[PDB]
């Protein structure tokens, strides 16, 4: 998509620093407008950061920090809004790059020598910040009030000149200093100092350089539709203040009728159905948690809605990082109660070492295993997983064995839906998980962990930009070491552990939860009819013949006969006497025939008929 | 007596879909399955299928084999025929009706009934 | 507009006490209708949407019920925060609409108008705008009549009249009832009077001051 | 506790014109709709609009149709709404609130601002000093007071003794009486050889003409 998601890293250092810089050459590859904040961390200075060349616009905010670069290849940025902001303040922020007096030398070591964001020509919200950067020019010779938008002039500035090295004048083809850069390409654009009286915009000296009202990022020509990027909506290269309704009304009744022109609200624009995993609203809003008195409902086409509770809602059960658990950072004995029989979470799911080995000075206990078979109900979650600690009694994660979906509509550092680090097992067992909705995977410094290679990822995205990243973990040459591997009928080799239970789809038949060669239809005693690949028992009576069997289906009537004893249709070991009524007529003593079949009494009691020619009714 | 309720029959398109209701009294769903049947109008009679409530399995008549889904609230007493494909050969006053205790399939208990018609 | 009506407009319940209040509509409203508490002097909350269920953060007491054009409002046991105004809304046609307002008050003895005249001011004397003035305190409950007369006639709409609203450590009422003359209307009569049309006493207090003999 | 808070509240003379704002805190102002709900002194409740935080469309009731306009300051959790030329039937303290009836009834509310209208140009208070007549003292307990009256607009503030008498002392809600302008009393109950002998004083000042004012009784 030409729309992706930002980041929430703000100064963490990354999980693994190793495998950091190719986070980011999937997350961004081709990207355009950023739902989120664009950080850049820790990167050195062999980062072929070039795939960052695309992206137009960013919702939150810019953060470029602690990195060993020269230079960050961003030409392409028109503008940024501020929807967040960093520490609630900056909407640009540029810290501690270069190297920070190390014992290191190298006549390059890094640091931005310049800005060359060459199309940065609004922000929207926030202040602009840059300290400790020894290597930077020219952030001293800007016009920072052309770019600070005219109607928010939230104007803070705090920005370091304690260079450690010299600068040149940039190239002399600038209409004076006025640069982003040191060639004759890097001349800083100006929009709002070359305009006067009611031009908020302009490309020129001229009325006719003027720009629409719309417009943010300049335009071409003067109109709405000749604008490089636009304040409130895009909406299919129309520049709306408003996307067009979803509803026509009476303007007398309010009596209501659907506008087939209306668009919903997203992001910067106005498309006409929220992308796969977002929520639909009534109000034409796409979002990733519902309104208070909505519920998230199955809707035909997959593409969620977002409607309205006709009775109180249902109690769902939220995980952490939503409402009842917002600040809680751990699954601990206290809230693993709250998700006791819970089907769908609504948050995120995290276990820490402080999840397990829990504080009694914060009193808590620590967990039992044996507590964690609550979530053996779990189906899908909204949020992400999040895994740093396990029990070394249990091998594997067989408590989410039957979990198809996790959709990281909220993600961990804005980036991750699972984190499975420094756990040691030998495999994972989630034989049901089927999909990742959003956000990458991160499976890394777990000693005896296998067959990572064997799950077809593919199957699990909706998007060509999510990967699974690895590393730290145990040799595959080592797990064929260990003489293991899928087993011969998962299809192509896919599984989530050894054996028969493991695979990822079936080669053969499925018993229950076991991957079969054959099913009892001849081979045995407990016989078992096929079902669409499944294979399952009648009640007992397919008596095993050489060659066939006694009754297909559970209803007792379909494989051929019956094992003793005809109730028409069905099948028994002994013609039944049940002292349970509903009805005045119980099954009044039914007699064998030769060909076993069960038949009531001729007379109602008193005179004949018990079976034996007895007595055995009352009266 | 004991005895049902039919509901949910109607006017359809072909190929379109229908539901049929039937709900319980005298009696509640557990020694049970529950039938759908219907008459050719002032004719002859046609099976369609069974549910039994308590554990869910369903069965049907070779016309509706494939197009037609039984189904059942089992604590609302209550019994569906979720009808689709829909037909000219389906014109006809469908009728619901009980079994309970399998040496009795003989179907004593039923409704008032329901018209069913498939046109343009 | 559906016309949401409240009764009865003034209702004495004391703290524990189990209360109900009534909600009338001009039309149908069938599971249209919500329900309301304002504090005195604060913003207003709802307590129980489609006549029944109660709303998030709704304290433990609150109830309702009703339909078609009829409906109630019931708190289990009352608290001490509960002597306010109470509201019921409509939500099936435009524009939408609530009542005219009741109060919950606070129910305790019966007590003494205490009643006090004021003929206009040693300093009016001087100004010539006869403002005059009638006092009660220590009065329960809240309804009453007061007004005033002239010689043995009736006076209004020159006059006007305010109350305290009530501390829940005893809540008797005060009022002060006002009427404006001129020095011109003073010479025009002999005797001016008031009105004490009240429970809390065995007798109409009434009260008097002269043109002569003040 | 979540809630909103309003701010514009004001007088005006007949036919003039004022705006209201509303903030709201503890919630996304982003997700539900947004409304006006107001109280004309002496009822309960009428309401005057609905909007939307994603768009500005708004819905007034017909009593406003081509008179009152709605906005959204979604960049700051915030709305306003411009009044419309009133001579007093609109008179009301106006309240915020957003929306549960799926149609229009309110779940959260803030504490709501003035709106009213008099010909009046500002003036401070017209003074009375309440004494019973000497054919109404008491043969022990008495009361007294102060009336300040015939001003415009609120705030008046009133006190007893420079704020010291607080023993007895009552204060009432102002009337804007048949002048066109404002009026209220204070008043304090005391035992009648003390206000013989030591007797008491209120003390006032009206905000808006500025004027402090003081009586004995």
């Amino acid at each position: 998509t030409q729309v992706c998601t930002g980041t929430d890293m703000k100064l963490r250092l990354p999980a693994s620093p190793e495998t950091h810089l190719d986070m980011l050459r999937h997350l961004y590859q081709g990207c355009q407008v950023v739902q989120g904040n664009l950080e850049l961390t820790y990167l050195p200075t062999n980062a072929s950061l070039s795939f960052l060349q695309d992206i137009q616009e960013v919702q939150g905010y810019v953060l470029i920090a602690h990195n060993q670069v020269r230079q960050v290849p961003l030409q392409r940025l028109r503008i940024v809004r501020g929807t967040q902001l960093f520490e609630d303040n900056y909407a640009l922020a540029v810290l501690d790059n270069g190297d920070p007096l190390n014992n290191t030398t190298g006549a390059s070591p890094g640091g931005l020598r310049e800005l060359q964001l060459r199309s940065l020509t609004e922000i929207l919200k926030g202040g602009v910040l840059i300290q400790r950067n020894p290597q930077l020019c020219y952030q001293d010779t800007i016009l920072w009030k052309d770019i600070f938008h005219k109607n928010n002039q939230l104007a803070l500035t705090l920005i370091d000149t304690n260079r450690s090295r010299a600068c040149h004048p940039c190239s002399p083809m600038c209409k004076g200093s006025r640069c982003w850069g040191e060639s004759s390409e890097d001349c800083q654009s100006l929009t709002r100092t070359v305009c006067a009286g009611g031009c908020a915009r302009c490309k020129g000296p001229l009325p006719t350089d003027c720009c629409h009202e719309q417009c943010a990022a300049g335009c071409t020509g003067p109109k709405h539709s000749d604008c490089l990027a636009c304040l409130h909506f895009n909406h299919s290269g129309i520049c709306e203040l408003h996307c067009p309704a979803l509803v026509t009304y009476n303007t007398d009744t309010f009596e209501s009728m659907p506008n087939p022109e209306g668009r919903y609200t997203f992001g910067a624009s106005c498309v006409t159905a929220c992308p796969y995993n977002y929520l639909s609203t009534d109000v034409g809003s796409c979002t990733l948690v519902c309104p208070l008195h909505n519920q998230e409902v199955t809707a035909e086409d997959g593409t969620q809605r977002c409607e309205k509770c006709s009775k109180p809602c249902a109690r769902v059960c939220y995980g952490l990082g939503m409402e009842h658990l917002r600040e809680v950072r751990a699954v601990t004995s206290a809230n693993i109660q709250e998700f006791a029989g819970c089907k769908k979470i609504f948050g995120s799911l995290a276990f820490l070492p402080e999840s397990f080995d829990g504080d009694p000075a914060s009193n808590t206990a620590p967990l039992q295993p044996e507590q964690l078979q609550v979530f053996e109900t779990l189906e899908e979650i909204t949020g992400y997983l999040y895994i740093s600690a396990w029990p070394d009694s249990l091998p594997d994660l067989s408590v989410f064995q039957n979990l198809q979906v996790i959709r990281g509509r909220i993600l961990h550092n804005g980036a991750y839906s699972l984190t499975l680090q420094g756990l040691g097992i030998s495999w994972l067992g989630l034989r049901s998980l089927r999909e990742l909705g959003s956000g990458l995977a991160l499976i890394h410094h777990n000693t005896h962990l296998c067959f990572v290679h064997t799950v077809p990822w593919d199957q699990l995205f909706r998007n060509p930009h999510q990967a699974l990243l690895h590393t730290a973990n145990r040799p595959e040459d080592e797990c064929v070491g260990e003489g293991l591997a899928c087993h011969q009928l998962c299809a192509r080799g896919h599984c989530w552990g050894p054996g028969p239970t493991q695979c990822v789809n079936c080669s053969q038949f499925l018993r229950g939860q076991e991957c079969v060669e054959e099913c009892r239809v001849l081979q045995g005693l407990p016989r078992e009819y096929v079902n669409a690949r499944h294979c399952l028992p009648c009640h007992p009576e397919c008596q095993p013949q050489n060659g066939s069997v006694t009754c297909f289906g559970p209803e007792a009537d379909q494989c051929v006969a019956c094992a003793h004893y005809k109730d028409p249709p069905f099948c028994v070991a002994r013609c039944p006497s049940g002292v349970k009524p509903d009805l005045s007529y119980m099954p009044i003593w039914k007699f064998p025939d030769e060909e076993g079949a069960c038949q009531p009494c001729p007379i109602n009691c008193t005179h004949s008929c018990v079976d034996l020619d007895d007595k055995g009714c009352p009266a | 007596e004991v005895q049902l309720v039919e509901s949910g029959g109607g006017l359809v398109q072909p190929g379109g879909s229908l539901r049929l209701s039937c709900a319980a009294s005298g009696f509640n769903i557990k020694d049970t399955y529950i039938h759908w049947v219907r008459q050719a109008p002032g004719k002859g009679l046609e099976w369609v299928a069974r549910i039994y409530p308590t554990n869910g399995y369903t069965r049907y008549a070779d016309s509706v084999k494939g197009r037609f889904t039984i189904s059942a609230d089992t604590s609302k007493n209550t019994a569906y025929l979720q009808m689709n494909s829909l037909r000219a050969e389906d014109t006809a006053v469908y009728y619901c009706s009980r079994w309970g205790g399998d040496g009795f399939y003989a179907m004593d208990y039923w409704g008032q009934g329901t018209l069913v018609t498939v046109s343009s | 507009d559906i016309q949401m009506t409240q009764s009865p407009s003034s209702l004495s319940a004391s703290v524990g006490d189990r209360v109900t209040i009534t909600c009338k509509a001009s039309q149908d409203v069938s599971i249209g209708v919500a329900w309301y508490q304002q504090k005195p002097g604060k913003a207003p909350k709802l307590l129980i949407y489609s006549a029944s269920y109660r709303y998030t953060g709704v304290p433990s007491r609150f109830s309702g019920s009703g339909s078609g054009t009829d409906f109630t409002l019931t708190i289990s046991s009352l608290q001490p925060e509960d002597f306010a105004t109470y509201y019921c809304q409509q939500y099936y046609i435009y524009p939408y609409t609530f009542g005219q307002g009741t109060k919950v008050e606070i129910k305790r003895t019966v007590a003494a108008p205490s009643v006090f005249i004021f003929p206009p001011s040693d300093e009016q004397l001087k100004s010539g705008t006869a403002s005059v003035v009638c006092l009660l305190n220590n009065f329960y409950p809240r309804e009453a009549k007061v007004q005033w007369k002239v010689d043995n006639a009736l006076q209004s709409g020159n006059s006007q009249e305010s109350v305290t609203e009530q501390d829940s450590k005893d809540s008797t009422y005060s009022l002060s009832s006002t009427l404006t003359l001129s020095k011109a209307d003073y010479e025009k009569h002999k005797v001016y009077a008031c009105e004490v049309t009240h429970q809390g006493l065995s007798s109409p207090v009434t009260k008097s001051f002269n043109r002569g003999e003040c």
